[PDB]
């Protein structure tokens, strides 16, 4: 079914009302069991069961702690409610050993992926974090068939999200890297051409794809995906290239969201923003001037648009958790290219430009200082910083340094060829 | 973009706008005007605005511009009958005779405390023009330590003599 | 972890000799008598560290514990109970059994001589047997058990024997502070388990927790145990994978072998992998000392650290567990953080530093003075103001590379040059 209907729009409701009561049906076949009694085979009943328990929501793992706990009703029944959104997390414990017994890498690797998906969402992002590195799928799905490739790649994605969720720049990169790689979450879940650049023949064999895969109702947007990596990056990097055109340049990489800004950067033309791609671009020029300000428009704007906004409960969370690392990050570009400038600085004017408090600035422009390397003297007491650091003839010098060093460093290579 | 990559595949699709418009290299500034005023411009320029660049290209003094040009602002301001169009491109321009300002008084001045230099402009806010300032400052059009211990600026005889101070090209 | 997929499915079901329990309904700081309540199980009862809580804050909860003994002596336990003011008439079981032990040893004690006299094999090795056998029953027959390990080690089933004895021998030694012969264990028992049989989490686990308690207590230099520990089953701050297992001291004394004893450079190798694992993520949720202790000070706050470092100090002379470097911690835990805060400073105040650390501006001074002739610090005292003042900018980096770069070349082209 849940295939054959055809998507945006609607024979469709009566169809996901069969879904309903076929959610009943499982449900039922679930408390019967005699089976040879309880345990010890049944568990499969379950696996279905928690096949339909495991892509649901923020709003149905918080109904037994944000649709208010003391609020709701203290009826047996609602017991039966809070223990339903445990009920499945619970045949985890329960129904390993009741496969716990079975050793088949193409079901335990199956399993487990669907597994780390519960956690991250409805809870812990450590506990999902913790259960795929103790697991070390990265073998077993060499030993799983092509259906366990795909929930690989799927599990890879909610993390990558529910890193950026609990709001670290860093993970989240990492994450969505290996994906952001590739155009192939397209083929992987089943919605590739055979045409759609030159290189997805063929015929007969993207077909098996079809069949394979996939309901509509477990799909996620692919510029959310995009968009969320290409943040995620671009607090990291910002900084990064600030520090590297303050000549701090040998670290600079390709193949990276440095490369898909460099794509978008290239336009002779643009205006306003009216794509995804041109609200993160929007947002990067806003970064690099240094202005909070211009962070703000895509956060705001392009998430209505977009859309991207709109599909988290935590999008609240993720907010502040935006704001506050533009107004760090934005205040450290800002500082890589005007200290110079300075002979020194109220640190107080910095806490109130950019929105922060002073524990806070003094913790970040301390860190900033010992770390970045900064010759810079720092009184924190007093809220005052020293600098006096030169010069703008050392843009150039520092350059043929360079480009001197590079000399007999390469030339070494030379000679330890030649002999 | 440029001054990080090198560099443009940036300048050739310029010089392409500038042939669209008829042109055939890049149009220059203020110096427009000077261009389209060689005709008569002084004249049919109706009196609303006419004395209000007899300010900004003609009158000195950096100490009263930001006074002198705040009545004509609000003139033009009012905008339904002189063209929408105009009063969008109005709130850059203040900031452009701004900028103007700006650089000069690194000539005039070799320091000047920032109460003072709060008088010397009429404006909106001093928390928004001083990081419209550092901003300038940061984009190397002056050089300045407006921010400092004391809230107090210092525009400096040479120290190091440099472009950024100047406005670089 | 690799070892971490098998961990995952036993799911925290290790094999503690009294079973769970420990003192009952607690009044005092909590996270100490953490570490207590865990270590009575994982030493097989302790003994001291009953009465060791009992004396700061008085319990009868050391009593049901107190009857439950009988290789430390029997009577010991016989007497506890009976203070307590007890009626406990059926006492009748343990005069009955541990008398007819000396009718059982003095066969073995007879067979033991008469083998190790003759220097004769099989008749050692028969009364190893019996005698094996024999210390396990009571091991109050103290000495008689570091006797029977002192010639063979090697019993008729050698491992799974020699490691339960030898760890009930760790274990009841230290009972009987006869630290010499737990010393003695130091050496065999972390042998033993280096020898390790299957390799199950239930028997490694515990194994690597039975580790963590020979290097508690501090008989002479334990800090080489802390650099012998600590590159066995590498550079984890439980050695437990799965966040289940916490032990506060661990780190805290880890903490203490690191700075007290040695350099601290060698402390930010900690401070990475030690301090923020995945099993330390869990423990920096929970434990206040040891989180004030170090992510204040990666933090590099100054004001609300050595505020509530100073506070830790007064949790830290509550501490009646076995320790004996209480006092070097409260010294360095000052120190360690003074260094980093003034490292890229400008100017600190005595008089500030000395209002909270509560000592005298004198002292504080010569407290400074002594950190820079430590020369831990290059800085010099503005004495007319009593304020301490660092400042170094260190402009012109540039002759750094310019000697070497063609000092390199010079000498290099002579390698081409010569034939």
């Amino acid at each position: 079914i849940m295939q054959n209907t055809d998507p945006h729009s609607q024979e469709y409701v009566e169809h996901l009302k069969d879904e309903a009561q076929v959610c009943a049906i499982i449900e039922r076949v679930q408390r019967y069991l005699e089976e040879k009694g309880t345990t010890e085979e049944i568990c499969r009943v379950y696996l279905r069961r928690i096949l339909h328990t495991y892509y649901k929501f923020d709003y149905k793992a918080h109904q037994r702690q944000l649709t208010p706990p003391e609020g709701s009703s203290k009826s047996e029944q609602d017991q039966a409610e809070n223990e339903g959104e445990d009920s499945a997390v619970l045949m985890e414990r329960l129904c390993k050993y009741i496969y716990a017994k079975d050793r088949t890498d193409r079901i335990r690797t199956c399993a487990i992926l669907c597994h780390i998906y519960h956690h991250a969402l409805h809870s812990r992002w450590y506990q999902a974090r913790d259960l795929m590195l103790m697991s070390h799928l990265q073998d077993n799905i060499q030993h799983a068939d092509p259906p366990v490739q795909i929930l690989y790649n799927r599990t890879m994605v909610q993390l990558g999200i529910c890193a950026f969720r609990q709001g670290l720049t860093k993970d989240a990169h990492n994450a969505l890297l290996d994906i952001q790689s590739s155009g192939r979450a397209k083929e992987l879940l089943g919605q590739g051409l055979l045409l759609r650049s030159l290189q997805e023949r063929n015929q007969e064999q993207e077909k098996v794809e079809r069949r394979r895969q996939v309901p509509f109702h477990l799909h996620i947007n692919l510029e959310l995906l995009e968009c969320v990596y290409l943040v995620s990056a671009m607090l990291l990097e910002i900084p990064y290239m600030a520090a590297h055109e303050s000549d701090a340049r040998r670290r600079m990489i390709s193949k990276q969201f440095h490369h898909q800004l460099r794509v978008g950067e290239r336009q002779p033309l643009l205006g306003p923003p009216e794509s995804m791609r041109e609200h993160v671009v929007a947002a990067s020029k806003a970064m690099k001037m240094g202005d909070w300000k211009t962070c703000h428009s895509f956060i705001i704007n392009e998430k209505m648009n977009g859309k991207v906004w709109d599909l988290f409960p935590e999008a609240d969370k993720v907010r502040t958790m935006l704001v506050r690392k533009i107004q760090e990050e934005s205040l450290r570009t800002y500082l890589f290219t005007y200290s110079s400038v300075y002979d020194s600085i109220s640190m107080e004017t910095l806490s109130d430009m950019f929105e922060l408090d002073l524990p806070t600035v003094h913790s970040i422009i301390s860190k900033m200082i010992i770390n970045e390397e900064l010759m810079a003297s720092l009184d924190q007491p007093t809220q005052t910083v020293v600098m006096h650091r030169t010069e703008p003839t050392a843009q150039q010098n520092l350059a043929l340094q360079l480009a001197e060093k590079l000399g007999s460093l390469v030339e070494n290579n030379e000679r330890v060829f030649d002999h | 973009a440029r001054l990080l990559d090198m560099d443009g595949i940036i300048v050739e699709k310029q010089r392409r706008l500038a042939t669209l418009l008829g042109l055939q290299a890049p149009p220059t500034r203020i110096g427009l005007i000077n261009d389209m005023v060689r005709f008569n411009v002084l004249q049919y320029v109706v009196p609303e605005v006419k004395d209000l660049y007899n300010w900004l290209e003609v009158e000195f003094n950096p100490l009263k511009l930001c006074e002198r040009v705040t009545k004509v602002l609000n003139w033009v301001r009012e905008q339904p009958e002189k063209e929408p169009e105009l009063q969008q491109y109005v709130p850059q321009l203040q900031s452009n005779t701004i900028l103007r300002l700006l650089q000069q008084v690194a000539q005039i001045y070799q320091s000047i405390e920032f109460s003072r230099l709060t008088s010397l402009v009429p404006f909106v806010d001093a928390f928004q023009l001083e990081r419209a300032i550092v901003d300038a400052a940061r984009h190397c059009d002056l050089q300045v330590r407006i921010d400092h211990t004391s809230r107090t600026l210092s525009f400096g005889s040479d120290l190091n003599y440099a472009t950024r101070e100047d406005a670089p090209i | 972890y690799d070892l971490t997929t098998r961990i995952a499915h036993f799911l925290d079901r290790h094999l503690v000799f009294p079973l769970l329990e420990f003192l009952s309904v607690k009044e005092i700081y909590n996270e100490k008598e953490l570490l207590q309540g865990k270590l009575d199980l994982l030493s097989d009862t302790n003994m001291v560290d009953f009465a060791m809580d009992v004396y700061k804050n008085l319990y009868s909860d050391d009593i049901p514990h107190a009857l439950r003994e009988k290789r430390t002596t029997v009577v010991a336990q016989l007497k506890q109970l009976q203070a307590e003011t007890e009626p406990i008439v059926k006492m009748f079981e343990d005069p009955e059994t541990t008398r007819q032990m000396q009718s059982t040893r003095d066969g073995r004690m007879l067979f033991d001589y008469l083998a190790d006299k003759h220097g004769f094999r099989q008749e050692y090795l028969d009364t190893l047997y019996r005698y094996a056998k024999f210390q396990y029953e009571c091991g109050n027959y103290s000495g008689a058990a570091e006797y029977l390990y002192f010639f063979r080690v090697l019993v008729p089933a050698t491992d799974r024997n020699a490691l339960s004895s030898l760890w009930g021998k760790l274990a009841s030694e230290i009972l009987m502070q006869n630290w010499d012969a737990a010393m003695e264990d130091l050496t065999r028992l972390k042998e033993t388990i280096d020898n390790n049989s299957v390799s199950s989490p239930l028997q490694s686990l515990q194994q690597r927790t039975w580790l963590i308690h020979w290097s508690l207590f501090v008989f002479f230099n334990h800090p080489k145990g802390r650099d012998n520990i600590i590159d066995l089953f590498l550079y984890q701050p439980q050695y437990l994978n799965a966040i289940q297992t916490m032990c506060p001291h661990i780190l805290r004394y880890l903490t203490t072998a690191v700075i007290t004893n040695k350099d601290v450079r060698k402390r930010r190798q900690v401070l990475k992998d030690l301090v923020k694992v995945i099993q330390q993520e869990s423990y920096t949720y929970k434990d206040p000392i040891t989180e004030f202790v170090e992510c204040l000070y990666v933090n590099f706050d100054f004001d609300g650290a050595q505020k509530k470092l100073r506070e830790c100090e007064s949790v830290l002379v509550n501490d009646f567990f076995l320790v004996a470097c209480l006092e070097d911690f409260i010294e360095n835990a000052r120190l360690f953080i003074f260094e980093t805060f003034c490292r890229i400073h400008q100017c600190i105040s005595i008089n500030m530093l000395a209002d909270k650390l509560n000592m005298t501006p004198e002292e504080a001074e010569r407290w400074i003075v002594n950190l820079i002739r430590n020369a831990r610090l290059d800085a010099k005292i503005d004495s007319k103001l009593g304020h301490v003042v660092m400042g170094n900018n260190a402009v012109s980096p540039y002759q750094q590379v310019i000697e070497k770069t063609k000092s390199l070349s010079f000498r290099s082209q002579m390698l081409a040059m010569n034939i």
